[PDB]
């Protein structure tokens, strides 16, 4: 394990001294018995000492059990008795909730390994086994403090505190005070809003998310002294737990029956404060598919004041309350909590080091934790500041502490080695062949020593992560899903779009520039991390920016949204997706956009071919663009404040679709060039109203289809096709000769660049197949595709 | 009481460490069976207080095996019959 | 009598001898059987995996942020594999700190549908176990 109290360790050692003492120079139960007793009067061994048992007095019977002398010090270990002891100890004290194991634990362990010599010893002794590990267990357990004793009042209390539940006030006067940080200037702002007597009711709107509960613990504080008012003094704060709701209730009237009983001795009215977490569910208001109501009885409560309660509610939620005006409206009065700053989040991660110290990698590094934050507004990207933040740590607080323990140095070759010992002796034996295992055990017993020596010299590994949460790695989690390994994916962004974006360096260097800016986790996410117009006509590289994007901007490949505004026109996919006329922007507002970001909140999100649709859509859009949300689909808030808005355009597709070729010289091609880094540029304005575009970061413009791109388009689909043969085990690479043999059938003036799939199809997956089934090549050895002279030739490697 | 114990030790090595230690008293055959050696301690003539010493010394190393004795002789295999233990020391000490 | 009292124990390479800890009892007895037992007794399966996805659990796992884990794949890959080849590295020995002390306990289906009546009932089983997720 490691993380242990002294009192433990030291009943340990004094196992191995009473081996030789006694003269059993193996250390099994007898010993680590002795071991408790001989550290004297510490948990363990004061336990023994109340049911009878001296130091002497367990030594003694020890060294009658495996006898005196036999000793020579050989090898004065443990062996598995002795070995199980302590196995149960260290959960003795999980059990405790210790993250350390301490004295009473190992006497505790002891006598669950009742059996062996430690129980002998103990029951010879005249000491039951249980009545030894009852009596550690009873003098200290897990190491703790904050505690204080003293006091008691109050009888009103009675009915109420029963049911249904602990009262945040109680802990704090108990020591067991928590803060919690929050999110501290929205606690003054609730006793306006809550010593009233009209409009008594607070409600705390921020996001989930935002870890609301910090801003409650405040409230305890101020409610015992002493800054809500004079007669309004005497107060007290009862949390209406759900947990106790749903225990012993398993029906909607049961449920109902409960809020009944909470509402009748809610008559503690007008100096009773009631929290109520996720305040919606109650209400039962809005949506196609609501919550219970619990809202009859709630809603004369909350004018009365007799309900003088606490809301917890977030982004999304408010719109289903003051549209039940004025009852929840005449008893709310909201209270602005963060979309949390960059700095909240920070001191919110610190605080759950410790205990990611428990996954033995976080605590520290302060950078990681800071890249959690930094990181998270810009990648990762998914959730609010926090939620993201906390995830990165502890994945990246996990993810080394995997790679700790898979080898020793490189005597991983030891462990392999051991076991193959193991079966050459066992099956000898077998055989009998007696010596003819023995040596081979002998062997092994050598080699165990050294793979175990040298398993712990990966102990290095331990002190490596086991304070640690490194840097680079909390990036490179971030990075893995959807500090070091996102800020460089953030500075090198540029360098990572255009490894997978083949031309178009005028729409790379645009997109890497804008998003690198906003991705410095400098911009608050509140707005696209880049908005965008792609420019081009289909099949230019837009998209594949877009997928670059993801990767660059991302770290990983995953998270790209993708809307058709040609839907939004009626006139493009009002036969191929279910409407009718009076439908298609209420299916994309109204669910299908804001529901998909709500996914992934990260997301590249492109609003393709934005010139078909009408500019109204862009109007909507345009929110997106601005604010980073949209609130549509029953009231739901979308951040878009994570996503990169792109829009595509149609865009001065015959030069910019036009290839090179000789049309009138052999500089028809280098004017097919200069005249698509010319095309984008003009055409892009003329695909759509400037309302939409001015809001985008950056106008990415892509060129043409070369000749020159018939040989990129062989090269994305021969790479799209062996990459769904690698789930088979099949390595596969092209060289650039062998998308030549390709081309040779797809360089068509009459059928374009389309029969380059077809070619692929027979140069590439069916040769390689041909290859395959005869067993020239083989999946897992590395296959490369070339041309020699002009024909096509299949080559293996490993 | 007990006198005689089919006996689970962790390996072979288990088996061998005991041997090593006083294990004198036991006629013992020695099974590996399902790759784990059982031993099979035949403790002829001891009396109470000799068996919990020696079992003790034995169980050190071991648990007592869940497995029945004629389980080992049947369903096992000997790996030094004997006085295993006794024989362990010949063949597998250095 | 004589003959069935005599069947013989036999193993499969078993061992036992007393267990630790006291919070375990309400929980670990409804609802389920675990499947960390079956290989603290050598009665572990294969398990024949999807082998690389067992891993990648592990970082997802010794979060206590992002602390579940989310297998997607056809019903039908035989995704369960995969499951108990965690419960027999979480025993023995490559895995964190404290993931080295977990436990894996099964959500089994059969046992919430077996004595109940409604819906209600169901969630009343999901209510308890909620209860004394504690641990």
């Amino acid at each position: 394990f490691g993380r242990f109290t002294e009192r433990a360790q030291k009943v340990l050692a004094l196992a191995q001294e009473e081996a030789l003492r006694l003269g059993h120079n193996n250390i099994g139960t007898e010993h680590i018995l002795l071991g408790l007793v001989r550290e004297g009067e510490g948990i363990a061994a004061k336990a023994l000492q109340a049911l009878g048992l001296g130091s002497e007095k367990i030594q003694k019977e020890v060294e009658s059990l495996i006898g005196r002398g036999q000793e020579m010090s050989q090898t004065i270990h443990y062996t598995p008795r002795a070995k199980k002891v302590i196995e149960l100890s260290m959960d003795e004290a999980r059990k405790l909730g210790h993250s350390y194991v301490g004295t009473e634990h190992i006497l505790l362990g002891l006598i669950r390994e009742g059996e062996g010599v430690a129980a002998r010893v103990l029951n010879n002794l005249g000491v039951s086994l249980n009545k030894a590990r009852q009596q550690v267990l009873q003098l200290l357990g897990s190491n703790e403090t904050g505690s204080s004793a003293a006091g008691t009042n109050s009888n009103a209390n009675t009915p109420t505190l029963d049911s249904l539940a602990r009262d945040l006030t109680a802990i704090a006067k108990e020591d067991s005070l928590d803060p919690v940080i929050g999110r501290s200037k929205e606690i003054q702002r609730v006793i306006e809003v809550l010593s009233r007597r009209t409009k008594n009711n607070p409600v705390l709107i921020g996001e989930p998310g935002v870890g609301k509960t910090a801003i409650a613990e405040g409230l305890a504080q101020q409610i015992i002294n002493n800054e809500v008012p004079e007669i309004l003094r005497d107060k007290r704060v009862m949390t209406l737990d759900m947990g106790t709701v749903v225990a012993g209730t398993k029906y909607r009237g049961e449920f109902e029956d409960r809020l009944k009983k909470v509402m009748d001795e809610i008559r503690q009215a007008g100096n009773i404060i009631l929290f109520i977490d996720a305040l919606h569910t109650l209400i039962g208001a809005g949506g196609a598919e609501g919550a219970i109501d619990a809202s009859n009885i709630l809603k004369p409560s909350l004018a009365r004041g007799e309900l003088q309660c606490i809301g917890a509610t977030t982004l999304d939620e408010y719109r289903k309350y003051i549209e039940k005006d004025a009852a929840l409206e005449r008893r709310f009065q909201p209270i602005q909590v963060d979309q949390p700053s960059v700095d909240e989040s920070i001191q919110i991660l610190q605080g759950l080091r410790d205990r990611y110290e428990a996954h033995h990698r976080v605590s520290i590094t302060d950078d990681a934790i800071e890249a959690a934050v930094k990181l998270s507004d810009r990648y990762i990207s998914d959730r609010f500041l926090p939620d993201k933040a906390i995830d990165l740590i502890d994945e990246a607080g996990s993810k080394v502490r995997l790679r700790s323990f898979t080898t020793p140095p490189n005597l991983k070759e030891l462990e392999q080695k051991l076991d193959e010992v193991r079966k050459e002796k066992d099956a000898a034996v077998q055989s009998q062949e007696f010596e003819k295992a023995a040596s081979l055990r002998d062997t092994e017993q050598r080699l165990r020593e050294q793979v175990e020596d040298t398993k712990k010299s990966w102990k290095e590994k331990q002190g490596q992560e086991n304070s640690e949460v490194t840097v680079d790695d909390i990036a490179m989690v971030v990075s893995s899903w959807t500090a070091q390994t996102e800020t460089d994916k953030l500075l090198n962004m540029e360098n990572i779009l255009h490894s997978r974006v083949i031309g178009q360096d005028e729409a790379v260097v645009a997109v890497a520039k804008a998003v690198r800016r906003a991705r410095a986790g400098l911009k608050d996410p509140k707005r696209p991390i880049g908005s965008f117009i792609f420019l081009g006509p289909t099949g230019v590289g837009k998209t594949e920016l877009a997928r670059a994007l993801a990767e660059s901007i991302f770290g990983d490949e995953e998270s790209m949204i993708r809307i058709d505004m040609s839907e939004y026109m009626e006139k493009h996919s009002t036969s191929r997706l279910v409407g009718s006329p009076p439908g298609y922007v209420g299916y994309d507002e109204g669910g299908q956009l804001t529901e998909k970001v709500r996914r992934k909140p990260y997301s590249v999100v492109l609003l393709d071919e934005i010139e078909k649709a009408h500019p109204d859509v862009f109007n909507i859009l345009l929110q997106v663009l601005e604010d980073g949300r949209l609130t549509d689909s029953k009231g739901r808030t979308v951040d878009f404040r994570n996503t990169i808005l792109i829009m595509t355009s149609n865009v001065g597709a015959s030069e910019l679709k036009r290839n090179k070729y000789v049309g009138f010289n052999v500089q028809d091609e280098t004017q097919n060039h200069k005249d698509m880094k010319d095309k984008v540029m003009g055409e892009l304005k003329r695909a759509f109203r400037p309302e939409f575009i001015n809001r985008i970061d950056e106008i990415i413009v892509f060129h043409s289809l070369e000749k020159k791109h018939l040989t990129e388009i062989v090269s994305l689909m021969s790479d799209q096709l062996t990459k769904r043969l690698k789930e088979q085990d099949l390595s596969i690479e092209l060289t650039d000769a062998a998308k030549a043999k390709v081309a040779e059938e797809g360089v068509d003036l009459e059928y374009g660049a389309r029969p380059l799939r077809r070619a692929i199809q027979k140069h590439v997956e069916d040769r390689l197949s041909e290859e395959l089934l005869r067993g020239n090549i083989h999946k897992g050895q590395h296959i490369v595709l070339d041309v020699e002279d002009g024909e096509f030739v299949v080559k293996t490697t490993a | 009481q007990k006198l005689q114990f089919v006996l689970r030790f962790g390996d072979f090595e288990d088996v061998i460490s005991l041997s090593k230690l006083n294990v004198n008293g036991s006629k013992t055959t020695l099974y590996s069976f399902e790759n784990r050696y059982y031993l099979y301690v035949d403790f002829c003539n001891m009396t109470d207080e000799e068996v919990e010493n020696q079992l003790s010394i034995l169980l050190e190393y071991a648990t007592e095996s869940s497995i029945s004795i004629h389980r080992l002789e049947e369903y096992g295999k000997l790996i030094i019959s004997e006085h295993a233990l006794e024989t362990i020391k010949k063949h597998f000490a250095s």
